[PDB]
RNA sequence: AUUCAUAAUAACUUUUCGAAUCGCAUGGCCUUGUGCUGGCGAUGGUUCAUUCAAAUUUCUGCCCUAUCAACUUUCGAUGGUAGGAUAGUGGCCUACCAUGGUUUCAACGGGUAACGGGGAAUAAGGGUUCGAUUCCGGAGAGGGAGCCUGAGAAACGGCUACC
RNA sequence: UAUCUGGUUGAUCCUGCCAGUAGUCAUAUGCUUGUCUCAAAGAUUAAGCCAUGCAUGUCUAAGUAUAAGCAAUUUAUACAGUGAAACUGCGAAUGGCUCAUUAAAUCAGUUAUCGUUUAUUUGAUAGUUCCUUUACUACAUGGUAUAACUGUGGUAAUUCUAGA
């Protein structure tokens, strides 16, 4: 009654003020890090409840029309290159791809497929980019290898004319 | 159109903005004020740059008369004034006409309002009224 | 905030108010000039205060010290070109020695009254009030306004005044109609 | 205050700026970058006030959000970026180049240098140190950090950047009888030729200084910035050369060469 | 000025990082394959320097009051050694001697119709009074206390609790 | 603009106050709806209490949009436009206000950090990562609780919330 929600743990047919984070349900916090103390109730039920939710996961013999004859169709499909290819299992040179899953939604008296934009797919660019990535990386390495060579030389010069500077001296 | 004799000074070439920047002074004895649909277009046709691609303000009376001071700008197109030329100063030549909006007290509370409401707010409207009826 | 926006006063009371010899001397004063309050006084005396002031520490300084060397030419150049002082002296002299009635004789509400348009100091000051009087080429109506010299021979009436022709004045204008009317 | 500050008063900002009391509250604070808070010229107060290339710092962000404007050859496409001492910064229309240099009262003047002009820019050395991996590193007065310098260059010498690549082209010591630039304190923007350092031994080595005029003067070392030997500076000097003209001559030279 | 920078050597690390990210551009030798390479950039997570900052000291300086002459009292109270904590120094806190530290050159108490300063008013010269308040610094978010996130807050148009 | 003046006596000279006098970015108040510019303004008492409404949000060529959102395909059958939300990122530690506390404490001259840095900016900088290891072998590139969104919800009520 009153609203108040279950929560999973408690242990306790009472409601109970508990102090929620992120992660943690019955409270979504508006501002990162913040925690707020809010009334909830234990995961026992009892007398108290006005509504209870429960899931179905084993059918009896009988049915219910409401329930069974009716299939909520697809809403969406999936959007990741990898999860499209479990999701089918056919083979991999196969395709998918280009038959990838469509939904059909007019809006007017044209019709439109609208496939999601395939997450983590091999495209010509991001083979360019690891590429270019892996260029950027050797060009560096080697440029500051030259740098250090370069400097060493330069090194080897000041010693050999402070060198030569000294054996003037002392006849 | 008698001895306005409209002249501009302190000419420098800005092409970052593409422009001419300068102030224009102008000398109307026996006359109260020059105004914009006269000071734009004898600006532009002394210019040979464009139409509407000359702008003016600023514009303070001498005191006593005789004589204005203010700030002028050539564009070299039309279409290039257009990318740089102050709103209010577009709708105010008549280059825009800027559609009606809601006022800053009403802009304000409605952002406070649909902050009030998480999510795109369709289905607090269905749950409203399937409660509504007790 | 926005930075704050400086203000002075302009002019400073006497310590003894009622003064029979000051008392008698300022409004002999101001009917010779024809000034509307003491206040018009007392600035002159608080202007001539911060001169007698300013040369006064620059003169207790040594001769060929570079602080008057610069403070006390350009006192000087800014009071001569205001013509309070006499222009025939190079020896930092007038200055402490400047009365009141210099001044206020260089006022324009004296300046144009002896040079002619104007025939009385109370004329001269409605005159000038009234803008029929232009000092270069702008209309003026400040009753001291310390011309600078190069202006004496630039003062002239207002060409947008009466007497100037295609403006015979508001008063003027009823008698224009008043001429068809006598007559109708 | 809990946290850095991102606002700037004006009568706060520093004064060499040459901004004016009213007409506004908040002056443009500089934002993070190569040159230090006070001694820096922002691109919004250089675009707008210097040049009136734009009327108000909108305006100056049209300008910027283009990429017509780069310092160093690098474009800076935002509203305050800390341009300094020094620095270069070029305007592609009509090729118009620029060194942010000091005036004679202490005031960024306002440089025109040609293209080879632009292309370099000099640069004091704050420290001489070595990084990871024994390679050694040059702190620049800009916050350059260039690897390999020659050994033979020490802290408060001058190198010489090329401003297309990161490597010292030319370098000048430190040593009396050099050509200085003054930047910081009472006396910047005033030309030098070091004459006498003193050391005092645990803080604040000072320099003694006279210029052409024969006019000597000392400042804190970490005020002195050499900027060639004597002759040839290594950059061009602006108008007035710094010599620090008295009030007095000052008046003279302002009613005669107006 | 250093046990500094930075090497190098045993090792230790419960994987820190060491780009599976994004846009525009598709130019070109080829035995036609993204196969050889591609150009500008955006956002990088590490480290060093730099900048914007922060924390930390007293070198000297503060109004009236003796109708305040002694004060600092397991449990800090001055110093030592060691540890813990901290971003870091440090009685900052925890494990001992010595009575260590301050004080008529005014300590310590009491008062302040006391935030400090740049400044203001008033002036012969010296001064007296003021400064809540346009700038700078400090503190606070009704009173206390505690904390999350975050580079940065003991934040209050963030949270938690009591009054 | 380095002034003084009145008041003790029958009268005098003093000491000495009282009173006058001038100023006040010192405040209040008395007497007023006809002028230009400029401008302080709930500090003092109550760092007292607050109805109400505003005062922090935020997008690019370039981190995520199949909004069942609006829109001429042949450059948009993988998506390539605009784009409400929501996630992620950043910011909300700035700003603004006030002066209660506070008497070597704040503060001021900004000594030192050889006593501690890295929203960020700028510059530079990582060929060492088959860690079941001389390919006994994915980087032409191993997944998932959950937000949006669809769905009968609960509560008088909140910027309350898992239930597919």
């Amino acid at each position: 009654k009153q609203g108040f929600p279950m929560k999973q743990g408690v242990l306790l047919p009472t409601r109970i003020k508990l102090l929620l984070t992120k992660n943690v349900s019955c409270y979504r916090p508006r501002r990162d890090g913040e925690r707020k103390r809010k009334s909830v109730r234990g995961a026992i039920v009892g007398p108290d409840l006005a509504v209870l939710a429960l899931v179905i996961v084993k059918k009896g013999e009988q049915e219910l029309e409401g329930l069974t004859d009716t299939t909520v169709p697809k809403r969406l499909g999936p959007k990741r290159a990898n999860n499209i290819r479990k999701f089918f299992g056919l083979s991999k040179e196969d395709d998918v791809r280009d038959f990838v899953i469509r939904r059909e939604v007019t809006k007017g008296e044209k019709t439109y497929t609208k496939a999601p934009k395939i997450q983590r797919l091999v495209t010509p660019q991001r083979l360019q980019r690891k590429r270019h990535q892996r260029a950027l990386k050797v060009r560096n390495a080697q440029a500051q290898r030259e740098a250090a060579a370069e400097y060493a030389q330069l090194l080897a010069k000041r010693l050999s004319e402070r060198k030569a500077e000294k054996a003037e001296i002392r006849k | 159109s008698d001895a306005v004799t409209i002249r501009t000074r302190k000419v420098i070439s800005n092409p970052l903005l593409a422009r001419k920047q300068f102030v224009v002074d102008v000398l109307h004895p026996n006359r109260a004020n020059v105004s914009k649909d006269e000071l734009r277009e004898k600006l532009a046709e002394v210019y040979k740059a464009e139409k509407d691609a000359v702008s003016v303000f600023g514009f303070r009376t001498q005191f006593g008369g005789g004589k204005s001071v203010g700030f002028g700008l050539v564009y070299n197109s039309v279409a290039e004034a257009k990318k740089f030329e102050p709103t209010y100063r577009l709708v105010r030549y008549g280059l825009a006409e800027k559609v009606e909006k809601a006022s800053r007290q009403q802009r304000k509370q409605k952002k406070n309002r649909d902050k009030k409401i998480f999510g795109t707010g369709k289905r607090l409207a269905k749950k409203v009224a399937r409660r509504n009826a007790d | 905030p926005r930075a704050p926006r400086t203000y002075s006063k302009t002019y400073s009371t006497p310590k003894r108010p009622y003064e029979s010899s000051r008392l008698d001397a300022e409004l002999k004063l101001a009917g010779e000039f024809g000034l509307k309050n003491k206040k018009e006084i007392y600035r002159i005396s608080f202007q001539l205060s911060k001169i007698r002031r300013a040369a006064r520490d620059l003169l207790t300084r040594d001769e060929k010290d570079p602080k008057r060397l610069f403070e006390g030419n350009a006192l000087i150049r800014r009071l001569v070109r205001v013509g309070v002082l006499s222009e025939d002296k190079k020896k930092l002299d007038y200055v402490l020695a400047l009365k009141v009635e210099d001044f206020l004789e260089r006022r324009l509400q004296t300046q144009v009254y002896k040079l002619g348009l104007a025939k009385s100091v109370h004329h001269a000051r409605v005159l000038i009030t009234q803008r029929h009087i232009a000092v270069g080429k702008q209309i003026v109506n400040i009753p001291s306004f310390m011309v600078r010299l190069d202006s004496e021979k630039h003062i002239d009436f207002a060409p947008t005044s009466p007497f100037g022709g295609a403006r015979p004045g508001r008063v003027a204008r009823r008698n224009a109609a008043r001429k068809a009317e006598a007559s109708g | 205050a809990r946290g850095p500050k991102k606002h700037l008063k004006r009568l706060a900002a520093p004064h060499h700026w040459l901004l004016d009391k009213l007409s506004g509250c908040y002056a443009p604070r500089p934002s993070a970058g190569p040159h230090k808070l006070r001694e820096s010229l922002p691109l919004i107060v250089f675009l707008r006030n210097r040049l009136k290339y734009a009327l108000n710092g909108r305006e100056v962000k049209a300008i910027l959000m283009q990429r017509h404007v780069k310092v160093d050859g690098k474009v800076r496409t935002d509203t305050t970026y800390p341009a300094g001492f020094m620095d270069v910064i070029t305007l592609d229309a009509t090729n118009e180049n620029f060194r942010l240099v000091y005036d004679v009262k202490g005031r960024f003047a306002v440089h025109r240098i040609t293209d080879e002009e632009a292309s370099y820019k000099l640069g004091k050395v704050k420290k001489v140190q070595l990084g990871k991996k024994g390679v050694p590193y040059v702190v620049t007065h800009d916050g350059r950090t260039i690897r390999y310098p020659d050994p033979n260059i020490k802290v408060n010498d001058t190198v010489k950047i090329d401003l297309a690549s990161g490597k010292i082209t030319d370098f000048i010591k430190f040593d009396a009888g050099k050509l200085v630039y003054v930047t910081g304190g009472r006396n910047l923007g005033r030309i030098g030729t070091i004459v006498h350092k003193e050391r005092h031994d645990g803080g604040f080595d000072l320099v003694h200084i006279k210029d052409s005029l024969d006019n000597t003067f000392v400042t804190r070392l970490n005020n002195v910035f050499v900027i060639g030997e004597q002759g040839k500076p290594y950059i061009s000097l602006p108008k007035g050369k710094g010599i620090k003209l008295s009030i007095a001559e000052e008046r003279d030279r302002r009613r005669a060469q107006q």
